[PDB]
DNA sequence: TGACACGTGCCTGGAGACTAGGGAGTAATCCCCTTGGCGGTTAAAACGCGGGGGACAGCGCGTACGTGCGTTTAAGCGGTGCTAGAGCTGTCTACGACCAATTGAGCGGCCTCGGCACCGG
DNA sequence: CCGGTGCCGAGGCCGCTCAATTGGTCGTAGACAGCTCTAGCACCGCTTAAACGCACGTACGCGCTGTCCCCCGCGTTTTAACCGCCAAGGGGATTACTCCCTAGTCTCCAGGCACGTGTCA
């Protein structure tokens, strides 16, 4: 199967419960996954750019923090 | 504690990285940092969607709520 | 254009500044910049409030819609 | 003062924003919102002026001030 | 300011190279604004790269990465 | 050869850089790289503005031409 | 939704595909995906051509306007 | 001829949604040509992706990847 | 080996195409004030060379430090099936609230002048 | 050691949108069955959080090398600004055209869906 299916339904439900959501339509889960997938892709793309500038083969914690820092935080 | 598992999340992150550049090794504190940021983002998105739902006469969240929240946020 | 009238806007700007501080000088090209920015901000806010109103199965926009827009933008309100 | 932002002016802005029907209580609400916005922007503008100590606010200074207030 | 160092004959020369035969007086201010914005964006990214490497001298590679990451 | 002088360009570049972080020193090949890229961008923009002007049954370029070119290209204007 | 009829579009897409490769089959959601993308592309192009037309004295859009829009976009 | 199945009123409706008030008669042939080129290019790439994967069934992901990589 | 995909077929109501039509945008033309283009010229910012000097980029190299596969398990979280029960909604009655339209007016703006504040040439 | 601009304050004729008023039409608040779908409970399952063994690629810090960027002297030097004469041109108005949106009538086919047949990972 696909890796996107590894973020299971009960995990997203738990996140929503912590977010104060009481009832969830069945179609929310697939919708949430798409939004999440886009976010991760974008962030990691920047992270690898930083890695290449340092001429390294190991993505470091600092690479990720800078990527997150640069993309608009709101 | 984290509300999303570690190993499936890591596998997804590594899969996506494989398409941008082959033969890359991550770091543990790097993936946990990325995961904390991602989960914080989703929790926040879930707050606003819920706020949009409560605004409406309905009581449950709908796909149109997520899409409304993101347009007004200015992300999409 | 669709801009707000200069003199009442200027009077308000001078009045509010007088409350913030005393004896400051404000030039003409400074106020027009502030006015273009203010009207652009208000028009955009009215666009988003209308989108929230239409979302609520209504046609008339309400004060509570504006308050939602300011809440979701992350502004202190 | 705040009453110089007349009801038909706010209506015109809303028409340009695509609004077809407008609640009567919006206008007073809009005025309050506007006042808060103006106060905040001007507070920063004067801060920049004092840092320069020129005591005359430069038009370019305001544009940068306005930009940073927005983003 | 230094934005005024982009003189009128230089912008005219660029326009001549671009095939422009006649140029309105208002072009110059418009061109300057566009140019300034471009410079700001690129340099902002350039300095970010410089800071990541913990160096104090902006390198040619910093600029190339900034330019690459700023699409047309 | 380059159509814009190095030193006024360099001074502007240093001024903008000075607001992000102080005490930064620039490299020669870095400024020349920025200048080649900048002039190439402007020359191309001048081509597109001119193409829009000629399209409009005119002879010279207007401010509205630059603003139109940037909107159709995909920039924010 | 979609602004072009399903069956004639499908017939056209399969005909064109036949010249690239022989004996191929397409899924339904694949064709629906192509139509959303195609219609979004054409509507946006029609938006920009109209903007170019309005820039000119004529309110009416012309064939030469589309070619300018496509040239300025960098497609050809 | 399958290009003729994209009827004149359908393109007009798309154009109406695009905000145009008046439409020249020559647009239709021009629009058809542009559409054909677009389709050819996209499908050409889609099949290319399919062949690289050594598959015989064009998948939804192949099209999505083709569209993404074509801007 | 099994569930999705392709080729035929009935029938209707929504959709496509042609023709009569007419007026409003499009196209050619002219004046005219507006405004870039060339030229003369001089003075003020610039380019290249070298003293001269040191913070700093880049390379060599040693080390340990986390990276990754591998193996055991086990139990806690995840998928599936049945269920009682909470939840979205269209038009019902009807109620008020903004939209349309008319008038006197008072502040918005232009034309003009006396006068102060101040960093700067 | 004075100054030029720019705002402050005032006076003034015009002038048009705004507050006030009345007439009027439609939209939202509540519900209630019609119908829906979702969390909870019980069974069964499977895979990962751990966890050292094992082998190890390399990130990072210290030291050596050089190296080039900064600052000033400089001089001559080359071109950018200001202004007047010259001529190219954008635009509003006038006049003539033609074709594209409305609308009616004739025609036409896309899909539910039902059936049958086929295939590749």
């Amino acid at each position: 199967r696909d890796n996107i299916q590894g973020i299971t339904k009960p995990a997203i439900r738990r996140l929503a419960r912590r977010g104060g959501v009481k009832r969830i339509s069945g179609l929310i889960y697939e919708e949430t996954r798409g939004v999440l997938k886009v976010f991760l892709e974008n962030v990691i793309r920047d992270a690898v750019t930083y890695t290449e500038h340092a001429k390294r083969k190991t993505v470091t914690a600092m690479d990720v923090v800078y990527a997150l820092k640069r993309q608009g935080r709101t | 504690e984290l509300l999303i598992r570690k190993l499936p999340f890591q596998r997804l992150v590594r899969e996506i990285a494989q398409d941008f550049k082959t033969d890359l090794r991550f770091q543990s504190s790097a993936v946990m940092a990325l995961q904390e940021a991602c989960e914080a983002y989703l929790v926040g998105l879930f707050e606003d969607t819920n706020l949009c739902a409560i605004h409406a006469k309905r009581v449950t969240i709908m796909p149109k709520d997520i899409q409304l929240a993101r347009r007004i946020r200015g992300e999409r």
